[PDB]
């Protein structure tokens, strides 16, 4: 079938359905997911107890 | 002598009324031969579910012979007057003329009136006209331009008594019987639903009087002399695809519901298919033609031909367009098709109209270009207008019609409707309903 406007229309589709919890989460809880430890200026001389990437 | 002049004093038709309720019609030319016959208003609409095809049977034993005169006799005795029988059925009109010498109109008349009202029916000719019919049905199943237009009915009328075809399915020819037969006829063919129509060198009288001592059967009671109102046919905005990759060529079929007899708009809509018109692969003016979409078809060897169509029904009926083309051309000629159709109803030019008025005038002129022509509209126009109307009107609705009113019109019947189509044969490249139906909108 053509693309368009089968997908053009359905992804258009899938793109509200994600977008939502994603502007849900990063309006409503926006550190969720961050760690607390990068509110802190880096400083040489602390090494935080447990350094872990994203 | 003005084309004006030239009009007005064609010979006016003559239309007489017995009293079972049949209408007698005829214009009378200084000519020799003549053309008369029934014109009827039955047909496969008018048919069942189980009956569907009966009106074709008929038609195939209308001329097998009578009570009065069988087969070999009936035969013989046309065949050795020099006269042409010739009859046909459709979906809302059936009909059986004759052409012979004016000297034997009365004759005539009396064999007209054995046909439809005695028919032999033999019992034994059945069963062989069954094995013919069945064998046409294959033949005409080769016939893409007539499988077309039966799926598009098949679908734009999908449901509806008008979805069927005229000659009917497989099961009902191999089971219909001499009595479903014999019932069609005489619940059908009747009088007031009939019409005695004529011309060439005729006198209306010599004919109105053949007639009423030929068609007599008066009727009783009231039932018999109403024409009975169709239960209307409902459009549905679809498509079927009848793919086969097998097939040489492709057809396509699209179109939208019509207005019907009666309406006048008919004509503009006449007027409007005269500008986008037909083309086909003989037609030497090549490049130069008039028509948009023939010159596109041309230029860029879009398809083999096509035809722009305005098929009207009592109530009902399809305005559009067929084409046969290569599995890869055929979307960018609908593309372009579809083009021109927007172009009518938001930018026609007077010029394109006065040209189109031109060539419909031609052609209404040209149907009546003959005794059987003739015969053939005015058998039409009362069935269907209940009248005639003759060149002389026809003339100046025609002129009446400028660019400003085709617009209107075919944005009344053409913008933004879901149309109906049919695709047969190597159909891959034409795709999606969808998409179709936004080519019914923005030129």
């Amino acid at each position: 079938i053509p693309f368009h406007p089968y997908y053009s229309f359905k992804d258009i589709l899938g793109l509200t359905l994600m977008l939502t919890p994603f502007l849900t989460l990063a309006l409503f809880s926006p550190n969720l997911l961050g760690d607390p430890e990068n509110f802190t200026p880096a400083n040489p001389l602390v090494t935080p107890p447990h350094i872990k990437p994203e | 002598a003005t084309y004006a002049q030239t009009l007005q004093n064609i010979p006016e038709t003559n239309v007489t009324t017995l009293d079972n309720g049949l209408r007698v019609a005829s214009e009378e030319s200084s000519q020799p031969t003549c053309t008369v016959g029934v014109w009827i208003g039955a047909g496969s609409r008018y048919e069942n579910e189980k009956n569907n095809g009966a009106g074709y049977f008929v038609e195939h034993l209308a001329f097998k012979g009578t009570k009065k005169r069988p087969c070999a006799a009936f035969e013989k005795e046309v065949e050795s007057m020099g006269a042409h029988f010739n009859g046909y059925t459709s979906r809302e009109q059936t009909a059986f003329y004759i052409k012979a010498l004016s000297k034997d109109m009365p004759k005539v008349v009396e064999l007209l009136a054995d046909v439809v009202q005695n028919c032999a029916l033999e019992e034994s000719q059945i069963e062989k006209e069954r094995g013919v019919i069945l064998q046409e049905l294959k033949e005409m199943d080769n016939d893409m331009t007539n499988v077309t237009f039966d799926y598009l009915h098949a679908t734009a009328f999908q449901g509806t008594a008008l979805a069927r075809t005229v000659e009917g399915t497989t099961e009902n020819i191999k089971h219909l019987t001499r009595a479903d037969l014999a019932s069609y006829i005489d619940t059908h063919f009747k009088a007031p639903r009939m019409v005695l129509a004529a011309a060439g060198g005729i006198s209306h009288k010599e004919l109105v009087d053949a007639a009423r001592q030929h068609f007599s059967g008066v009727s009783f009671t009231y039932k018999e002399d109403a024409v009975p109102i169709l239960p209307r046919c409902r459009f549905t905005g679809s498509e079927i695809r009848a793919r086969d990759d097998a097939l040489p060529v492709a057809h396509v079929a699209l179109a939208v519901e019509g207005p019907g007899w009666a309406d006048p708009d008919n004509v503009v809509l006449h007027v409007a298919n005269a500008i986008i018109g037909r083309y086909d692969r003989t037609f030497g003016g090549g490049k130069h033609l008039s028509s948009r979409l023939a010159a596109l078809a041309v230029e860029h060897k879009l398809c083999h031909s096509f035809q722009t169509f305005n098929t009207s029904y009592s109530d009902t009926g399809l305005f559009g367009f067929h084409f046969v083309a290569d599995p890869l051309s055929i979307d960018d000629m609908m593309f372009c098709a579809q083009g021109e159709w927007m172009r009518l109803c938001t930018s026609t030019t007077e010029s394109e109209v006065k040209r189109a008025k031109n060539h419909l005038r031609s052609a209404m002129v040209a149907q009546l270009d003959g005794t059987t022509p003739v015969c053939e509209t005015i058998g039409s126009h009362l069935l269907n207008y209940g009248r005639r109307i003759s060149l002389e009107e026809w003339d100046s609705r025609i002129s009446a019609v400028d660019a400003r009113m085709v617009r209107d019109v075919c944005s009344k019947y053409i913008y933004d409707k879901c149309p109906a189509l049919a695709a047969v044969g190597p159909i891959e490249q034409l795709l999606d309903y969808n998409r179709i139906r936004s080519g019914m909108y923005w030129i």
